[PDB]
């Protein structure tokens, strides 16, 4: 999964899935070296508008996190970026993958890949407040066959993860979280 | 309702422990409860302690009882790209707003920057800095505007 591409879980109406997510720069960086102009997103992936807003709010939270984090870098403020969300999630579970995008853009910023074969899901709110998500079972069995090493899950959901049949959980490392900054503290030691 | 069920499960597993279990008398206790209902569902009491800049608890009368939505907003862009260039920093409200909320939020922003100069002329942070805004969905269509005070 080189930079700007990541696998992603989805709770399909039939079983789980690990659809990927992709992001890319969309225009030359230096059309105007001084130009003060938005690095506008252009999302795609047969999104319903309920998603199309959510990608945007996530976008704003990413750009906020980044500007809070790395003042010298100005990448994200100014360059067009196209983004793809492959079909497959059951719609009620669609927003749940928002964080992966939030992480994708960051990888596209640093140009440094995530820790490998690190599936992750869970809804997020605008200050990185991870929220509990359902369907841990199907997501787990899908990941088990996907080479996953280190799932990260809502800190409010661990019990449900611990309600699953024993042999399933063997192997993979897990992490529980509330603030997204933790995830950013995992992927980049 | 949901507590009704969540009791029925307790009594039911308690029956199973009688007809074949060892103790003749269940004496449920808060600590004993795991055996009968398992691990907790709700652990965070409120969603979280307020983030100082951009949240205020907002009560709302959704279809099934009231709820304390948070509302989250953020500066949408660097503030000092142009200390002199003069363009408004508009909101982008979201959250599957109803049209009345559209009008409501527009009024709120304009009154907001009207207030900021009304009382703190030297400050200009809101009149000339970008803003994303997000009212959560959930509110009854009629009460949507009632969040506007927050």
């Amino acid at each position: 999964t080189p930079p700007g591409v990541v696998m992603g879980l989805a709770w399909t109406a039939m079983g789980g899935s690990t659809l990927f997510v992709e992001t890319s720069l969309r225009r030359p960086q230096d059309k105007d070296a001084k130009g003060d102009k938005d690095g506008s997103l252009e999302v795609t992936g047969q999104l319903g508008e309920v998603m199309k807003e959510s990608a945007r709010i996530a976008y704003t939270f990413a750009r906020a996190f980044l500007m809070q984090h790395a003042p010298a870098n100005d990448y994200l403020v100014t360059s067009h970026i196209h983004l793809h969300v492959p079909e497959g999630a059951t719609p009620k579970d669609g927003p749940s993958a928002g964080c992966t995008i939030v992480t994708a853009l960051l990888s596209l910023a640093m140009g440094r890949p995530v820790r490998q074969n690190l599936a992750m899901t869970g809804e997020v709110s605008l200050t990185g407040k991870i929220l509990p998500v359902g369907g841990i079972k199907e997501k787990t069995i899908a990941a088990k066959r996907a080479g996953v090493t280190c799932i990260v899950l809502p800190a409010e959901n661990k019990k449900d993860f611990y309600d699953l049949a024993a042999f399933i959980t063997e192997g993979l490392e897990v992490h529980f979280v509330e603030h997204y900054r933790e995830i950013f503290d995992i992927a980049f030691p | 309702r949901n507590l009704q069920k969540q009791v029925e499960k307790v009594l039911r597993k308690s029956a199973y422990k009688i007809v074949s279990g060892e103790a003749e008398s269940v004496e449920v206790t808060p600590e004993n409860l795991q055996d009968f209902v398992g691990k907790p569902v709700f652990t965070v009491e409120r969603m979280y302690d307020v983030t100082p800049p951009g949240v205020v608890m907002g009560l709302a009368w959704t279809a099934m009882g009231g709820s304390t939505l948070f509302v989250e907003t953020s500066l949408r862009r660097p503030q000092d790209k142009d200390a002199k260039g003069d363009k408004d920093g508009s909101l982008e409200v979201t959250g599957q707003l109803g049209e009345v909320m559209k009008e409501s939020a527009r009024i709120a922003y304009t009154f907001a920057r009207a207030f900021l100069m009304q009382h703190a002329p030297a400050n200009d942070y809101l009149v000339t800095s970008h803003i994303h805004l997000h009212v959560p969905e959930g509110a009854t269509p009629k009460d949507g505007p009632s969040a506007g005070c927050t």
